[PDB]
C-alpha cells in the first residue's frame, strides 16, 4: 500500500507551497541559530590571549607533571603504534626515519645559523626575557647527524627524546646525591655522583633514564649512549612560549641491538616535582624499537 | 436448542430419562464419562515468566541488547590486545544490561492485569440438595450431577443445573445473573415463547430460587449451560491493546525507525572512513545509546501510577495501570440500567389521589420536595398503605437509616413500607395505635390483601385492600375525592383508566388502594371473621388511589450522563429489561433528550404505519433484543451511525458482546459500566470496563479494569477529565525527554563527520536519561490543565507522537540544546589551550596513546592522561550544559498553548525537580570518587555559565512563538509547530 496521493499534491506530508514555507522557515531558523552561535564564539574569542593560555601551569588539567616523547615517530596511518621498523644496510628501509629525524632537527640548524634572538645560554648564564635558549646540533655529537644517515645506516639507530613544554613550568632538580629517590637506575645515581664531584653547576638539570620495560627487554636492549647531557638542562624550561622556541633534546644511541628482536623501552624524567607511573605514563614515554 | 419447546416425553426419550426415577447408577456413570464437567472449565493461562521474558524484548530494549553485547565484545578486544586494560567497557556493558532489565520490569508492572474471573465464580452451587435417581433422594456433591438426571430444587438452593422444568407449584426464581433484574419470576411447566431465555418452562444454572419447589431434567451441565457459556466466553476474551498502549507501541516504532536507520547509515560512513573494528564498535554504542531514551518507558509507567494514586483518592480503584487513560479516549460508553444507572431499589415515584398525579422523592439522601404531605388524601392513603397487612423491618438492622434497613416481603411490599415510614416518621406508632385482628395473604390468582383493623375509638372494624387496579376497579363502587366519598360514575372510570394507562406509560408498576368501613351494628365488638369464607363485603369498596413503583436513578446519574454527552462521549443504554421500563429510565436520566421521539412515538403521533415513517425523522431508538437477534452487522452499524441516543433493551448477555463488537467496528473505543454477571463479557471486551463497588457482583469486580468503590456515577466524568489530562501530560513528558536526544547524539555525529575529539561520553549519557532527566519528566504528571480539550480533539482523536512533536523535539528546540552544549565544549578547549582551528582533524591523534606530546595552539604538549583528563572535564561540562538548557526545556514544556506568565509556576514537583536536577549534577561532579568509573571531574565555577545564554534563547523563542500561535489562531505557525 503506497498511499502516495501525488495526484492531490501531498508530497507525503504537505503541498508544494507548504513545503516551501517549512523549508524557508527551517533555513532561516538554522541561519540565525548559526549566527547566534558564531557571535557567541566571537564574544568568547575577544576575551582570549592568543599568545598565552588562559589557564596555565597548575590551574589547567595539564598540571605540573610533564611527559617525554620520542621524536622519530611511526608513519601516518600508523598512529596507533609506537614501533620503529628498519633494516640496517645499504639496501634498507631507513629512508623514512632518517628523513623524519632530519625534518625535526631543521629549526636547530637553519634559524640557529642566524640566531637573531637566540641566546647562547649556559648553566651559569640565565636567558634574557623573550629570548629562547639555543640548542646547537653539534651538541648532539657526530653519530646523530644527517651526514651519517642519522645512525640508521650501520645498524646503530639513535632516537631523540624531548620533554613536554608545559607553559610556565618551573622544574625543581635534586640538590644532592642523597636527595635523589630510590628506584632510580644505578647508572643514573653514579652519573649524579660524578656530576656532583665535578662541576656542581651541571647538577641543575632534569635527568633522563631509558630502560627496557619487560624484564627480558632489560637484557635484550644493550647499552645506551646518551650523546648529549644525560638529561635535559634546567635553563630552557620556564617556557612562556617565546617565539622560535627550541626544546632541548637528549639523543639516545642504541649501540648494541640484536637483529630481528623487538625491544620495548621506557624513559622517565627524574625531578622532584615530576611523578612516574607505568600505567598512565606520567613523567615517562614508551616506544618500541626493532631492527631486522 | 429447542428442548423447552419439545414435550417432556420427547426429552425423556432423547436422554433416556424417567419422570419418576430419572436414571440409574450405571446410566449416571455413562453420562459422566460421556461428559462430566458440570462446572466452569478452568481457563488456559500463561505463566508469569514467559510474559515477563517477552516483555524484556522490544524496540528500546532490543537495541540496548545489541549495545550491551557490543561493549562486551569491545572489552574482550581490549583485554586480549592489552592485558592490563582497566574495566570500563565491561562495567558499561553491565550497566546497559541493567537498563534492559529495569525497563523490562517497569513495562511488566504497567501490564499486570490480575483478573482471575474464573476463580471469582466462587459461589457456584455448593451442597447440592436432592436428586431422585434410584428412587431415593441423595444429598450428593455439587458436580456429580449430569444430564438426564431428575433434580429436586426447593427454596434458595441455587438451581443445580439447566433443567427443563417438569413439575412445580408456586415456583418463582430470580435469574438476576441473566438479566440483572432480581425481581422474582414465576416459572411454569409450559413454554411461553420461542426464545429459551424468556420461557417459564426452563430453569437455569445460576438462580437462587426464592420459592416454589420444582422438578426438572438436566438438559446440560457446564460449558453449554447459559451461565457456563458466559463464564467460558468471559474468560476467553481480551480487549486487545489499550489506546495508550497502542500509542506507546506506535511511539516505539517511530523512534526505533530512526535509530536503526541512523545506526545503519553510520555503519557505512564509518567503514568508508577508515575506522577499525574497535573504533566502529566503540562508536556504535554511542549512536544507539544517545538515540534510545533509557528513562522514557519507565517514566510513563510512573506517570500513570501517580495519577492512579490521585484518582484512587476519589474512591476510584484501578486494576490495570494503562486503563487509567482510556476513559479519556473513549467516545461511546455503554451502560446498564438496574444497578448502574438506577439504585436497584424499587421505590414509589408517582401517586394518584383526588384526580392528581405528583412525583415522590426518590433520592437516596432524601433531598426531594415533600410538598404532598399537606394533601387531604395523603393521611387516608398512607393509612391504607400502612395497615394493608404490611411487612416488617429487621431488628438487627434497626440502627441503620430507614432506606438502608432490610425488609421481609416482595419488592412492592417493601416500597410502600419505606414510603410510609419516611412520610409519617414512625409507623410503629400507627402499629401501636392500630392493632391487627385479621389478614388475608397474597394469592396467585386473586392476589389481594384483606385485613381487619380495630378502630381507635373501638367502635367498628376497618377494611384495607390493595391489588392490581383493574381487579379492584370492579370491587370499588365509590371513590374518595377531596375527603368526600363520591360514587363511581362513568367519568371516574374513564379518569381511572386515563391515569392508570398514563401511570403505565412511564413503565411504573402500579397497584390500587381501597378501603371500607364495616358497620358497627352488623359487626359489633367481638365479631368473628372467617378467612376461608369471607363474612365481610368484598366488592363495591371505597376506592382511594393508585400507588406507583419504579426503579429510580441515583442522585449523581442525571448530571453524569449530561456531562458525558457534553464531552463528546455518546452514551448508549444496554439493559436486559423490557423496552417500556428502559425507555422510561433512559428519558429520565438524560440519555434520550426531551422532545426527541423514536419511530414508534412519531408514528404513534401521526397515527400512520411506523414502517412508512422515515428513520431519519426519529432520533432515539428502543431496539428490542428480538430485533437485534435477527439483524446482521450491516444494519447494526447503520443504526449505530444513523441515530445517536440508542437504547437497547431485553438483551441477553451474549448480545451485549454483539453490541460492543458492533460499536468497535466504527473504530471507537467503547467503555462498559455494569454491576452483574450478565455484563461480564462486555466488561472484558470493552477497552475499559468500569464496575460498581458496592452494588456490584463479585465477577463484575474481578472482570473490570476499574472499580467505583463509592458507586458515584459522577466519578466517570472525573475519570474522563483525568484521563484526558494524563494523556496530554504524558505527551508533554515525551516532548521533553526527546529534546535531550539530539544534544546527546550530536557530539557523536560531529565526531565522525568532522574529526573532533569526543564531547559527550557514553557513561555520561546514562547519567542524563536514567539520572537527572527522570524527576522533571515524572513531575509533568502533576501539571494542571490549560483551557479545555472538550472541543479540540473531544475524545483525544490524535496520536501521542507526531511530525509536529518530532519537528519540535528533534528539530527546533533540540538543536538549540546541542549548540548550547558545544559552546561550553569549545570554551573549555579554547581556554585550556586547544583552539577550534586545531581541534578539527584531531580525532586520530587524540585517542591514540602513541602521541604523548600532542600539541595545542600555544605550543604546549599534552600527555595521554592530561588529554583524556581534559576530555572528561568537557564530558562533565556537556552533561551540565545539557542539564542547564533543560531548566528552560522543562519550563517551556510545562505549557503548550498559554504563556508561562499566564499559567504560573505552581507545580510543587516541578520546582523541586529543578532543584533536584542541579543538585544531582553538582553532587555527581564535585565529590572525590566519581572520576573513577563515571568519568566526572570538578568544574571551575566559571564553566557553569557558558550554556546559560542558550537557555535564555530557548525560553525567549518558545514563549515568543506561543504568543504568535495563540495569536493568528490556526496560523500555519501553529499548523506546523503545535505538537
Ligand atoms: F440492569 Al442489567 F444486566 F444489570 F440489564
Amino acid at each position: 500500500t503506497f498511499i502516495w496521493n501525488s495526484e492531490t499534491s501531498e508530497f507525503m506530508g504537505r503541498t508544494g507551497v507548504n513545503w516551501a514555507k517549512i523549508t524557508i522557515f527551517y533555513v532561516i531558523f538554522y541561519t540565525l541559530l548559526a549566527g547566534f552561535f558564531a557571535g557567541m564564539l566571537m564574544i568568547f574569542y575577544q576575551t582570549l590571549d592568543f599568545k598565552i593560555p588562559k589557564w596555565q601551569n597548575k590551574d589547567s588539567l595539564i598540571g605540573t607533571n610533564p611527559g617525554l616523547g620520542f621524536r622519530p615517530m611511526p608513519p601516518e596511518a600508523q598512529v596507533d603504534s609506537t614501533l620503529i621498523q628498519f633494516k640496517h644496510g645499504i639496501k634498507g628501509d631507513w629512508q623514512y626515519w632518517v628523513h623524519s629525524l632530519t625534518e625535526f632537527l631543521e629549526p636547530y640548524e637553519t634559524l640557529t645559523s642566524s640566531g637573531q634572538e637566540f641566546t647562547n645560554c649556559d648553566f651559569d648564564k640565565p636567558p634574557q626575557e623573550g629570548k629562547a635558549c639555543n640548542f646547537n646540533v653539534e651538541l648532539l655529537g657526530d653519530h646523530c647527524t644527517k651526514e651519517n644517515n642519522f645512525g640508521y645506516e650501520l645498524g646503530k639507530p639513535c632516537v631523540l627524546i624531548k620533554l613536554n613544554k608545559i607553559f610556565g613550568w618551573r622544574p625543581e632538580v635534586y640538590n644532592s646525591s642523597a636527595e635523589v629517590p630510590e628506584d632510580m637506575p644505578a647508572d643514573l645515581k653514579s652519573y649524579i655522583k660524578d656530576i656532583e664531584t665535578g662541576n656542581k653547576t651541571h647538577m641543575n638539570m632534569v635527568w633522563l633514564s631509558c630502560e627496557g620495560e619487560t624484564a627480558n627487554d632489560k637484557e635484550k636492549i644493550g647499552t645506551i649512549t646518551y650523546t648529549p647531557f644525560r638529561g635535559f638542562p634546567a635553563y630552557y624550561y620556564p617556557y612562556l612560549n617565546v617565539p622560535g622556541y627550541l626544546t632541548p633534546v637528549v639523543a639516545l644511541q642504541f649501540g648494541s641491538l640484536q637483529n630481528g628482536q623487538a625491544v620495548n623501552v621506557e624513559c622517565k624524567a627524574w625531578a622532584n616535582n615530576i611523578s612516574r607511573d607505568r600505567q598512565r605514563r606520567l613523567g615517562s614515554v614508551h616506544f618500541e624499537i626493532r631492527m631486522d | 436448542l429447542d428442548q423447552h419447546k419439545i414435550p417432556l416425553e420427547e426429552l425423556c426419550r432423547r436422554l433416556g430419562t424417567n419422570t419418576e426415577t430419572g436414571l440409574t447408577s450405571s446410566q449416571a456413570k455413562s453420562h459422566l464419562e460421556k461428559y462430566g464437567p458440570n462446572a466452569l472449565t478452568p481457563p488456559r493461562t500463561t505463566p508469569e515468566w514467559i510474559k515477563f521474558c517477552k516483555q524484556l524484548f522490544g524496540g528500546f530494549q532490543m537495541l540496548l541488547w545489541i549495545g550491551s553485547i557490543l561493549c562486551f565484545i569491545a572489552y574482550t578486544m581490549e583485554k586480549y590486545k592489552n592485558p592490563d586494560v582497566l574495566g570500563d567497557n565491561l562495567y558499561l556493558g553491565l550497566a546497559l544490561l541493567f537498563v534492559v532489565i529495569m525497563t523490562g520490569c517497569f513495562a511488566y508492572y504497567q501490564d499486570h492485569n490480575a483478573s482471575k474471573i474464573m476463580d471469582s465464580f466462587k459461589n457456584l452451587m455448593p451442597q447440592f440438595a436432592f436428586v431422585i435417581r434410584d428412587g431415593k433422594k441423595i444429598q450428593l456433591k455439587a458436580e456429580e450431577v449430569t444430564v438426564g438426571d431428575l433434580v429436586e430444587v426447593k427454596f434458595g438452593d441455587r438451581i443445580p443445573a439447566d433443567i427443563r422444568i417438569t413439575s412445580c407449584q408456586s415456583m418463582k426464581v430470580d435469574n438476576s445473573s441473566l438479566t440483572g433484574e432480581s425481581e422474582p419470576q414465576s416459572r411454569s411447566t409450559e413454554c411461553t415463547n420461542d426464545n429459551p431465555l424468556e420461557t417459564k418452562n426452563l430453569a437455569f444454572f445460576f438462580t437462587n430460587t426464592l420459592e416454589g419447589t420444582g422438578r426438572g431434567i438436566v438438559i446440560n451441565v457446564g460449558d453449554d449451560s447459559v451461565m457456563g457459556r458466559i463464564a467460558c466466553l468471559a474468560s476467553s476474551l481480551d480487549s486487545g491493546k489499550t489506546p495508550i498502549a497502542r500509542e506507546i507501541e506506535h511511539f516505539i516504532h517511530i523512534i526505533t525507525a530512526m535509530a536503526v536507520s541512523l545506526a545503519a547509515v553510520f555503519a557505512v560512513i564509518s567503514f568508508l572512513y577508515g575506522y577499525t573494528w574497535l573504533e566502529a564498535a566503540i562508536f556504535m554504542i554511542g549512536i544507539i545509546v544517545a538515540k534510545v531514551p533509557e528513562g522514557l518507558l519507565a517514566t510513563v509507567t510512573v506517570c500513570l501510577t501517580l495519577t492512579a494514586k490521585r484518582m484512587a483518592k476519589k474512591n476510584c480503584l484501578v486494576r490495570n495501570l494503562e486503563a487509567v487513560e482510556t476513559l479519556g479516549s473513549t467516545s461511546t460508553i455503554c451502560s446498564d440500567k438496574t444497578g448502574t444507572l438506577t439504585q436497584n431499589r424499587m421505590t414509589v415515584a408517582h401517586m394518584w389521589f383526588d384526580q392528581k398525579i405528583v412525583t415522590a422523592d426518590t433520592t437516596e439522601n432524601q433531598s426531594g420536595n415533600q410538598l404532598y404531605r399537606g394533601s387531604k388524601g395523603f393521611p387516608e392513603l398512607i393509612r391504607v398503605a400502612s395497615l394493608c397487612s404490611r411487612a416488617e423491618f429487621k431488628t438487627e438492622h434497626a440502627h441503620l437509616p430507614v432506606l438502608k434497613r432490610d425488609v421481609n416481603g416482595d419488592a412492592s411490599e417493601a416500597a410502600i413500607l419505606k414510603f410510609a415510614e419516611m412520610s409519617t416518621g414512625s409507623v410503629m406508632n400507627i402499629r401501636s395505635k392500630q392493632k391487627k385482628v385479621s389478614e388475608i395473604p397474597f394469592n396467585s390468582a386473586n392476589k389481594y390483601q384483606v385485613s381487619v383493623h380495630e378502630r381507635e375509638d373501638k367502635s367498628g372494624y376497618f377494611l384495607v385492600m390493595k391489588g392490581a387496579p383493574e381487579r379492584i376497579l370492579e370491587r370499588c363502587s365509590t371513590i374518595l375525592i377531596d375527603g368526600t366519598e363520591i360514587p363511581l360514575d362513568n367519568h371516574m372510570k374513564e379518569c381511572f383508566n386515563n391515569a392508570y394507562m398514563e401511570l403505565g406509560g412511564m413503565g411504573e408498576r402500579v397497584l390500587g388502594f381501597c378501603d371500607f368501613e364495616l358497620p358497627s351494628d352488623q359487626y359489633p365488638r367481638g365479631y368473628v371473621f372467617d378467612a376461608d369464607e369471607p363474612n365481610f363485603p368484598i366488592s363495591g369498596l371505597r376506592f382511594v388511589g393508585l400507588m406507583s413503583m419504579i426503579d429510580p436513578p441515583r442522585a449523581a446519574v442525571p448530571d453524569a450522563v449530561s456531562k458525558c454527552r457534553s464531552a463528546g462521549i455518546k452514551v448508549i443504554m444496554v439493559t436486559g429489561d423490557h423496552p417500556i421500563t428502559a425507555k422510561a429510565i433512559a428519558r429520565q436520566v438524560g440519555i434520550i433528550s426531551e422532545g426527541h421521539e423514536t419511530v414508534d412515538d412519531i408514528a404513534a403521533r401521526l397515527n400512520i404505519p411506523v414502517s412508512e415513517v422515515n428513520p431519519r425523522s426519529a432520533q432515539a431508538a428502543v431496539i428490542h433484543g428480538n430485533d437485534l437477534k435477527d439483524m446482521n452487522s450491516d444494519q447494526l452499524d447503520d443504526i449505530l451511525r444513523h441515530y445517536r441516543e440508542i437504547v437497547f433493551a431485553r438483551t441477553s448477555p451474549q448480545q451485549k458482546l454483539i453490541i460492543v463488537e458492533g460499536v468497535q467496528r466504527q473504530g471507537e473505543f467503547v467503555a462498559v459500566t455494569g454491576d452483574g454477571v450478565n455484563d461480564s463479557p462486555a466488561l472484558k471486551k470493552a477497552d475499559i470496563g468500569v464496575a460498581m463497588g458496592i452494588a456490584g457482583s463479585d465477577v463484575s469486580k474481578q472482570a473490570a479494569d476499574m472499580i467505583l468503590l463509592d458507586d458515584n456515577f459522577a466519578s466517570i466524568v472525573t475519570g474522563v477529565e483525568e484521563g484526558r489530562l494524563i494523556f496530554d501530560n504524558i505527551k508533554k513528558s515525551i516532548a521533553y525527554t526527546l529534546t535531550s536526544k539530539i544534544p546527546e547524539l550530536s557530539p557523536f555525529l560531529m565526531y565522525i563527520l568532522f574529526d573532533l575529539p569526543l564531547a559527550i561520553g557514553t557513561v555520561t549519557i546514562l547519567c542524563i536519561d536514567l539520572g537527572t532527566d527522570v524527576v522533571p519528566a515524572i513531575s509533568m504528571a502533576y501539571e494542571g490543565p490549560e483551557a479545555d480539550p472538550r472541543k479540540p480533539r473531544d475524545p483525544v482523536k490524535e496520536k501521542l507522537v507526531n511530525e509536529r512533536l518530532i519537528s519540535m523535539a528533534y528539530g527546533q528546540i533540540g538543536v538549540m540544546q546541542a549548540f548550547g552544549g558545544f559552546f561550553t565544549y569549545f570554551v573549555i578547549m579554547g581556554e585550556c589551550g586547544f583552539l577550534p582551528n586545531r581541534l578539527f582533524g584531531l580525532r586520530k591523534w587524540w585517542e591514540s596513546k602513541a602521541y604523548n606530546d600532542l600539541t595545542d595552539s600555544y605550543g604546549q604538549e599534552w600527555t595521554w592522561d592530561a588529554r583524556k583528563q581534559l576530555e572528561y572535564t568537557c564530558h562533565t561540562a556537556f552533561f551540565i550544559s545539557i542539564v542547564i538548557v533543560q531548566w528552560t526545556d522543562l519550563i517551556i514544556c510545562k505549557t503548550r498553548r498559554l504563556s508561562l506568565f499566564q499559567q504560573g509556576m505552581k507545580n510543587g514537583t516541578l520546582n523541586f525537580a529543578l532543584v533536584f536536577e542541579t543538585c544531582v549534577a553538582a553532587f555527581l561532579s564535585y565529590t572525590p570518587g566519581m572520576d573513577k568509573g563515571l568519568r566526572m571531574y570538578p568544574l571551575k565555577i566559571w564553566w557553569w555559565f557558558p550554556p546559560m545564554p542558550f537557555s535564555l534563547l530557548i525560553l525567549v523563542y518558545d514563549e515568543c512563538r506561543k504568543f504568535l500561535m495563540r495569536r493568528n489562531p490556526g496560523g500555519f505557525l501553529e499548523r506546523e509547530t503545535y505538537y
